[PDB]
């Protein structure tokens, strides 16, 4: 079975020294050149390196010339990326893929297989849990017909951060926006759902946030003003 | 600045057919939407439909989608709006407008004058 | 004294059309002393075969007959018109198999000829039951009949269905030794059409609605046009008796690799070297699309990996030996294109 | 140093529709293009390679096209697996990739304007020395909604930031919040905070607005 | 001149014609008289 398995991504500073491998089966690297492709959140694709590990050099984008560095072990069966003075810019899910060698359909079948994507982070942030801030409607918040609740989760770092309503009952209108980097390096998400009028269904409602690198769980009660 | 001429037709039975057509002037339209909108006697202005760019398409209500179909003719700066099946609750004023941004946000800052369209 | 002019004109016109085509036949023979069994060669000595067939059994009768009053002999009688007939459906069948034969040299890489003798033949045994006893008569309507039947085998359906070969064979040629023989083709096809359209005009015209000399004189004179057209075309018998938008595709990705090759070479650095290169695989690759294909895309796929090689130089700022790899590009040409460029010798 | 340039970055269409997305490559290349179908948190995955051949597993409705430096990609009838983002590479030589800007098949719905609410910020936060302000867009059936923040009138810009969700699984609608961030200081400086929304759907500018 | 002989004509051909009347292929050459181009034309010359 053919595949490129990409690991050793994660949370470094803007220092760099992080090395990503890229395992390889089914096809040997000494058969297939190797590229590492570049996506950053939110951004399309762009090509950062390749090496052919048996019968050539090794090139680089332009954006990481003199930075990164591309090494095989044709033993190992695997490639690696080394990346020095990394920047914030930089974080992104890399893909290591294939590339077949001149002549015959192989170098025609470009990037035939992309493995899965390793996630590069760069930031100086530190681990941190998220405060949590119901924003209740206020009485002319659409009240009379069906109102929103609303809930802010508010600087934490990293970002796989879980919000629910009502330990997860209220599944009706829910609307969990992705989470989006602030200046000061920490993500800040908000998470919505619609309930009856009359001041929300005469209900007060629960905004639970859990926050796994920090071991936060907050709830929050949201009651209309 | 820009104008916007508008003519439909008069009172038409619930049936087949009904063309309404506008048309801008002193700024072309092939690289702006324009929108029809909908005001019964008593009632707000209803979003009808919009036609975009190139290769957007056109979107419409769902009053209207499946019924009414809208084309542009940039060569005229002319939208059409062809009303099939119509029924007596379609019986209002009917206006076009021009959304000022290309990005398709709904800036309509242009309606010019609306046409009466009646259903018996 | 007229009779004796029709005399002299029939056996002038037998004269022409026997010694051009038994002269064009001698320098066919005379070339096969080199083993000259060349498809052109079978197909044109057949057909000079048939207007030797016309002009002894169209002119002798007509000569035989003019003098004393009729063409006296019933079984010959009868046989002289299925002779003729014979050579009258030749006389555009050998035309037919020419061309078909243009369309195949264009085409995947004798038989058609012995196809059209066969259609000669059994499209002339009806004369075996038509014509017979004085003299023979073709009673039995019929006028029409073997009249529409005659003017389509002869003329008209072998007309058109070579009009439409010969669109195939521009249609092969459009998408030049092949291009020369289909014009010297076409030429006899033009003089047939042109020798043989008021014949059978007037006798489809008196066929459904009721001086044929001149025309059977003008008609016979094709088969002595013929054989000249064709020693004026090919050089061997001359001498005895005394596709393309591919390719056009091809020239200019080759041009284009020469240009990039002339890059290269005055090249400073190993920028301009890549920036040729890179034009160099995107023409290579589009003309190893293109047909003049085994051999072809293999020179092609050298072509394409020595641009490789000197990329590969060229990336490490290798400039020089980027430029020897491309130099090789030049003996990998001259070692393949030249035999693809030979190719325009037969479009 | 080739380029490749795709304009349809946004294509609405239903299922069944046959769609078309372009790319043009900046140099005289041979065939050397290829297309990509990638969705959201998984790696593109090959659909069409040399321009015009369809990748082996790909559904049969997929189908390339080259003309000269224009390659199109079209897919005959579309089913809801192809509401995917769509890429376009130039693949002449290893240094050589280059990628086009993506392009997204969205589906094609009616038309219907979001519901907009607008929040204070929490006395919890306030005591935290910030103050966000939260306005809301539920189920804006296209995804063009624009949120303009107004602090007692005056027009806000750089204290914003929004985020939208994607295409509901169910309704095929989207949501937009937008949120305005000021210091402690800054929120008590100002009585009147509102949010404007402006889609196509809307024939005038929708405004909610709440007292500090 | 009804009473001219026949001969078709030399030149092989199929033109209709009628003769003292009976129908006859004409070569359409080198005839004589006794050669019509309908058979109610014979008919009246001749018969």
């Amino acid at each position: 079975e053919v595949q490129l398995v990409e690991s050793g991504g994660g949370l470094v500073q803007p220092g760099g020294s992080l090395r990503l491998s890229c395992a390889a089966s089914g096809f040997n690297v000494v058969d297939f050149s190797l590229h590492w492709v570049r996506q950053a959140p939110g951004k399309g694709l762009e090509w950062v390196a390749y090496i052919s590990s048996s019968s050539g050099s090794t090139s680089y984008a332009d954006s990481v010339k003199g930075r990164f560095t591309i090494s095989a072990d044709t033993s190992k069966n695997t490639a690696y990326l080394q990346m020095n003075s990394l920047r914030a810019e930089d974080t992104a899910v890399y893909y290591c893929a294939r590339w077949g060698y001149w002549p015959g359909e192989p170098w025609w079948k470009a990037f035939d297989y992309w493995g899965q994507g390793t996630l590069v982070t760069v930031s100086s942030a530190s681990t941190k849990g998220p405060s949590v801030f119901p924003l209740a409607p206020s009485s002319k918040s659409t009240s009379g017909g069906t109102a929103a609740l609303g809930c802010l989760v508010k600087d934490y770092f990293p970002e796989p951060v879980t919000v629910s309503w009502n330990s997860g009952a209220l599944t009706s209108g829910v609307h969990t926006f992705p989470a989006v980097l602030q200046s000061s390096g920490l993500y800040s998400l908000s998470s919505v759902v619609t309930v009856p009028s009359s001041s929300l269904g005469t209900q007060t409602y629960i905004c639970n946030v859990n926050h796994k690198p920090s071991n936060t769980k907050v709830d929050k009660k949201v009651e209309p003003k | 600045q820009v104008q916007l001429q508008e003519s439909g037709g008069g009172l038409v039975q619930p049936g087949g057919s009904l063309r309404l057509s506008c048309a801008a002037s002193g700024r072309t339209i092939s690289r702006y939407a324009m929108s029809w909108f909908r005001q019964a006697p008593g009632k707000e202005r209803e979003f009808v439909a919009v036609a975009r760019r190139s290769g957007d398409g056109a979107f419409y209500a769902d009053s209207v989608q499946g019924r009414f179909t809208v084309s542009r003719d940039d060569a005229k700066n002319t939208v059409y709006l062809q009303m099939n099946s119509l029924k007596p609750e379609d019986t209002a004023v009917y206006y076009c407008a021009i959304d000022s941004d290309t990005f398709y946000s709904g800036s309509y800052d242009y309606w010019g004058q609306g046409t009466q369209v009646t259903v018996s | 004294l007229l009779a004796r002019a029709e005399l002299a004109l029939l056996s002038i016109v037998f004269v022409a059309v026997a010694l051009s085509n038994g002269l064009v036949l001698a320098a066919l023979a005379r070339r096969g002393r080199r083993g000259h069994w060349a498809p052109i060669h079978v197909f044109i000595g057949h057909l000079c075969l048939a207007d030797l067939a016309v002009a002894l059994f169209q002119v002798l009768p007509q000569l035989a007959w003019k003098a004393t009053d009729r063409f006296r002999g019933d079984a010959l009688c009868r046989a002289v018109k299925y002779l003729q007939m014979v050579g009258m459906y030749a006389s555009s069948y050998m035309i037919l198999a020419m061309t078909l034969d243009r369309h195949r040299a264009i085409c995947r890489p004798n038989r058609p000829v012995l196809v059209a003798w066969a259609f000669s033949l059994l499209l002339s045994l009806p004369q075996l039951f038509i014509f017979a006893q004085t003299d023979c008569w073709a009673c039995f309507w019929g006028r029409r009949t073997y009249v529409t039947w005659i003017a389509l085998m002869v003329f008209v359906a072998p007309t058109l269905g070579i009009a439409a070969c010969q669109v195939l064979i521009f249609r092969e040629i459009h998408a030049a030794a092949v291009a020369k023989t289909v014009r010297m083709t076409l030429v006899i096809v033009v003089v047939y059409v042109l020798c043989w359209a008021p014949f059978f005009l007037v006798q489809l015209w008196a066929a459904w609605d009721p001086p044929f000399v001149l025309l059977m004189l003008l008609a016979s004179l094709n088969s002595c046009t013929n054989p000249w057209i064709y020693a004026s075309f090919s050089s061997s018998v001359s001498s005895e008796l005394r596709a393309r938008r591919q390719l056009a595709d091809l020239e200019d990705n080759w041009e284009t690799l020469n240009d990039n090759l002339k890059v290269i070479e005055k090249a400073d650095n190993a920028a301009q070297v890549k920036d040729a290169l890179t034009k160099m695989r995107a023409a290579a690759l589009d003309a190893q699309k293109a047909t003049p294909m085994k051999d072809f895309r293999h020179g092609f796929d050298i072509l394409v990996g020595q641009i490789d090689d000197a990329l590969k130089l060229a990336n490490e700022g290798k400039v020089k030996e980027a430029q020897a790899a491309a130099e090789q590009l030049k003996t990998t040409r001259n070692a393949y294109i030249q035999k693809y460029l030979r190719a325009r010798s037969t479009l | 140093d080739i380029q490749m340039t795709q304009s349809p970055s946004s294509l609405s269409a239903s299922v069944g529709d046959r769609v078309t997305i372009t790319c043009r490559a900046s140099q005289s290349v041979s065939s050397a293009v290829a297309w990509y179908q990638q969705k959201p948190g998984k790696a593109p995955k090959l659909l069409i390679y040399s321009a015009s051949s369809l990748y082996s597993g790909v559904p049969s409705r997929f189908s390339g096209s080259r003309s000269g430096t224009d390659f199109t990609l079209t897919i005959s009838s579309l089913q809801p697996e192809d509401f995917a983002t769509y890429y376009c590479q130039q693949y002449l030589y290893y240094s050589l990739v280059t990628f086009g800007q993506g392009t997204k098949v969205e589906i094609k719905r009616t038309v219907a304007a979001p519901s907009v609410f607008i929040f204070p910020p929490s006395d919890e936060q306030l005591k935290s020395g910030t103050a966000s302000v939260v306005c809301l867009l539920n189920n804006f059936y296209p995804r063009e909604a624009k949120v303009q923040w107004k602090v007692d009138n005056a027009l806000q810009s750089g204290n914003s930031q929004e985020s939208v969700t994607e295409q509901d699984s169910k309704d095929s609608t989207y949501s937009l919040s937008s949120t305005l961030t000021l210091s402690k200081a800054d929120y008590e400086k100002h009585k009147v905070y509102a949010c404007e929304v402006t889609h196509q759907g809307l024939s005038s500018p929708v405004t909610k607005s709440f007292n500090r | 001149f009804c009473n001219l002989p026949v001969k078709p004509g030399p030149c092989n051909g199929f033109f209709s014609a009628f003769y003292y009347c009976h129908s006859f292929t004409y070569g359409g050459c080198a005839g004589n008289a006794n050669r019509f181009s309908t058979i109610e034309k014979c008919r009246r010359t001749c018969v």
